[PDB]
């Protein structure tokens, strides 16, 4: 289970990759990076614009492809694939369940190996 | 037909008016999406066949909310009835309405007055208790293959003082009251 970790979304910037830390659109006191976290029976999908969604994997459709690729369907379609396994960097391609529109396809760092800075995102440009 | 209980037709325009979330790369980067609530509501108005010049922030709006006290100090009740009437007559013509909401509860930042809008797209009743359906552009969550902001539990309830108050399906903490009605402009040459 290579996908089993807290995956923090990274953003490429002019000064290198960072983990942005967002005050949530629903509640400015809730401040967190975006992430996908898989620990046992749970898949947590957390964006900057909504409360985190914690899905029970016992109701999910889970498939494994080749080369340690995996997909999970709850209310969204999540596909995991390594990007740089030595740097513990993976990509989560997140789509609607019809697979018609891609929602995001960020790179992520396993939080246990994260060396990028956590930078508090500043909404008021 | 007309409803026995409430005496009006029940209306649900959702199948004719596509939903739009504000959390969409068509509005730009995250910082632009963050302030795109009005723009997404305007996409919904043009999805319904109205002019892109609809819902200006000018003196045609119906301004219901005005700036030890009563609970109704900031509500103009005559304007509340006017806004209600305009909503009923647009829905009966087949058009949605873009409205501004304030928070009874669950503001994302009580220290600020960030403008928020929703779009009313329907009307019904339960035992003569009138409700209005709305599209909430302020969510990107999806469920059962659709956006949560298009779900039928996005309902405003008509209160005894003719204000409209309710809760979006994606965030049970938010309690809206409708404080501003913006005007539709038809697609006409002159
Ligand atoms: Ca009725």
């Amino acid at each position: 289970r290579p996908y089993e970790a807290i995956w923090l979304a990274i953003t490429d910037t002019d000064s290198g990759y960072v983990v942005y830390n967002y005050p949530n659109f629903q509640d400015e006191k809730m401040i967190a990076p975006e992430y996908v976290a898989i620990r046992n029976d749970s898949l947590i999908y957390a964006t900057w614009h909504d409360y985190p969604e914690k899905f029970s994997l016992k109701y999910a459709k889970i498939e494994n492809g080749n080369n340690e690729q995996y997909s999970f369907v709850t209310e969204y379609h999540f596909s995991f694939m390594w990007v740089d396994k030595e740097k513990h960097i993976a990509r989560w391609t997140i789509s609607d369940i019809q697979k018609k529109k891609t929602i995001s396809n960020y790179l992520y760092i396993d939080s246990r190996y994260n060396t990028f800075p956590l930078i508090d995102y500043q909404w008021d440009e | 037909g007309v409803c026995p209980l409430c005496g009006k037709k029940h209306i649900d325009l959702r199948s004719k008016i596509d939903y739009q979330t504000q959390f969409d790369s068509r509005f730009g980067t995250k910082k632009e999406q963050n302030v795109a609530c009005y723009k997404a509501c305007k996409v919904i108005l043009t999805n319904a066949g109205l002019s892109p010049n609809s819902a200006p922030n000018d003196n045609t709006v119906i301004q219901i909310g005005v700036e030890s006290h009563s609970s109704s100090l900031t509500i103009d009740f005559v304007k509340a009835s006017e806004g209600l009437n305009y909503i009923n007559q647009q829905l009966e013509t087949g058009y949605p309405i873009l409205v501004g909401v304030d928070y009874k509860a669950g503001s994302p930042n009580s220290d600020k007055t960030t403008d928020h809008f929703i779009v009313i797209v329907g009307r019904g009743c339960k035992n003569n208790e009138v409700y209005y359906l709305f599209y909430e552009v302020g969510t990107g969550q999806q469920e059962n293959g659709q956006y949560k902001g298009a779900h039928e539990n996005n309902k405003l309830y008509l209160k005894k003082d003719n204000t409209l108050q309710g809760t979006p399906y994606h965030n049970s903490n938010k309690k809206y009251i409708v404080v501003q009605i913006r005007k539709n402009i038809l697609s006409l040459e002159h």
